């Protein structure tokens, strides 16, 4: 059907400093000669109110891809804390992966972060002001919502 | 990986080259 299976998303370096760069290691396979390059995103929520908040850490492209398996290391940097409501700073929000080829989504993988002090302390008593220095991210990599959209390949 | 390798289009945009299994 599709020429582009993703295969396998191996979350790396999980969980970590909410500071630190999402690694994906991706594995798909193209099932025929890609006459152009892939496309992969990776979306953090900043918070679920509005897509407003949506922070694409990065785009990057693909390629080439001759048809057979293939595997690749997707790094991106954290999400900017300014630009994330307070109220949404700690806690379960997602992140996610999509691959679009010719302007076109055909799948997307969303992942559920949760965010959480390390510190018992300030875990009983959180500053009103989140404070991400300190805040630890889990990417829950056992359960990833994958969808997939249909899309004209040529 | 990260022996990955990755250039920049015709157009200054970053792309990766994935590795053949």
């Amino acid at each position: 059907m599709a020429k582009v299976q993703v295969n396998n998303v191996v979350v790396l370096d999980n969980p970590s400093p909410f500071y630190n760069p999402f690694q994906f290691e991706i594995t798909f396979e193209c099932i025929e000669d890609l006459s152009e390059d892939l496309e992969w995103k990776i979306i953090y929520v900043g918070s679920a109110e509005s897509e407003e908040y949506d922070q694409v850490l990065d785009s990057v492209l693909v390629g080439p891809v001759p048809a057979g398996r293939h595997m690749f290391v997707f790094q991106a940097d954290a999400p900017n804390p300014g630009l994330i409501p307070d109220a949404d700073a700690v806690g379960v929000t997602v992140v996610l992966i999509t691959c679009t080829y010719r302007g076109q989504e055909f799948i997307r993988v969303g992942y559920y972060v949760n965010n959480e002090y390390t510190e018992t302390e300030l875990r009983e008593n959180p500053p009103v002001k989140p404070d991400f220095s300190k805040l630890q991210r889990n990417i829950l990599a056992s359960n990833p919502r994958v969808t997939r959209f249909h899309i004209n390949w040529e | 990986l990260k022996k990955q390798v990755e250039t920049r289009t015709a157009d200054g945009r970053r792309r990766i080259t994935p590795l053949c299994i």
